[PDB]
């Protein structure tokens, strides 16, 4: 299993998302947009240590690439989606996320997969009130 | 008979879009509060227009007069869409970073507006993009 992509290489390769997220964050005059920061901003030190001790939820997941394909409007690369088939046998569906380094031709059928995540929660709660996450892949290693 | 660049509205008046995703670009709108550019990144007035991509179906809500402004740096794509709109300069190259296209699609569709058609609104990676994005109010996941 080699990395394919790490949320630690998009922090530093793409601070651009990182500040605007840490500004929405702590715009206080926006109360319905963003991340909340309720486990640390985005992708700071203290994020890191509370992914660490396990008090932001997270979940892992092991399984084989089944499918390669395209979602969404008006793109020009050839795929950006892939589901997973795990072990429990049910159906998870991932962005084909990469690093500027790393190669997003990797990505086959067949192939194995592990993926990390967080789920951060963001300001806007569910129309109930219940507290909504935004799914933020740690990372995706892949086999050869 | 064409269903118009806007057409749905909130109980408090907000213009109402909607764009099938992918994840990555979702992981920004939740993030950013920002739609990410590719291409033309075209919005629709219409639910029966994205709904029809595979990906995160997702409501969009901007301020009023969203369309309006767009309109004013607005282009038509085809004739389809530059015979509704008589108005508007034709599309150049180089219009996603000036300018808002205008594009008749799907006509003779039955899911969308009795095939009548759909005008949707590509908002490139310029001007029309910052226009929409400033006056994002609120997005919605469609499952």
């Amino acid at each position: 299993m080699k990395t394919i992509y790490n949320f630690k290489q998009r922090i530093k390769e793409d601070p651009e998302y990182i500040r605007k997220a840490h500004e929405l964050t702590l715009n206080t005059t926006k109360p319905k947009a963003g991340l909340k920061g309720t486990y640390g901003l985005l992708g700071s030190k203290e994020w890191w240590d509370n992914l660490e001790n396990g008090s932001i939820p997270q979940k892992e997941i092991s399984g084989t690439i089944k499918k390669v394909y395209l979602t969404g409007q008006d793109n020009t690369e050839d795929f950006n989606t892939i589901d997973i088939e795990t072990e429990n046998k049910t159906l998870c569906t991932e962005g084909t996320y990469t690093n500027k380094n790393t190669d997003r031709k990797h990505y086959e059928a067949g192939k194995k997969i592990t993926i990390k995540y967080a789920f951060d929660p963001l300001k806007k709660p569910k129309p109930n009130g219940d507290i909504d996450y935004s799914k933020i892949v740690v990372e995706i290693l892949i086999s050869e | 008979d064409p269903a118009g660049p806007i057409v749905e509205l909130d109980a408090q008046g907000n213009e109402i879009y909607y764009r099938t995703l992918s994840e990555q670009h979702l992981e920004i709108l939740r993030n950013n509060f920002e739609v990410p550019p590719t291409s033309e990144t075209f919005i629709s007035p219409l639910q029966s227009y994205s709904q029809e991509y595979d990906g995160k179906l997702v409501r969009l809500t901007a301020s009023p007069g969203t369309m309006n402004e767009l309109s004013k740096i607005g282009v038509t794509a085809n004739s389809g869409t530059g015979l509704l709109l008589p108005d508007l300069p034709p599309a150049r190259k180089g219009w996603k970073q000036n300018n808002a296209l205008f594009k008749l699609e799907a006509l003779k569709k039955p899911t969308i507006n009795e095939g009548g058609g759909v005008i949707n609104t590509g908002l490139g990676d310029g001007k029309a993009l910052e226009i929409f994005n400033k006056n994002l109010i609120d997005f919605e996941v469609i499952d």
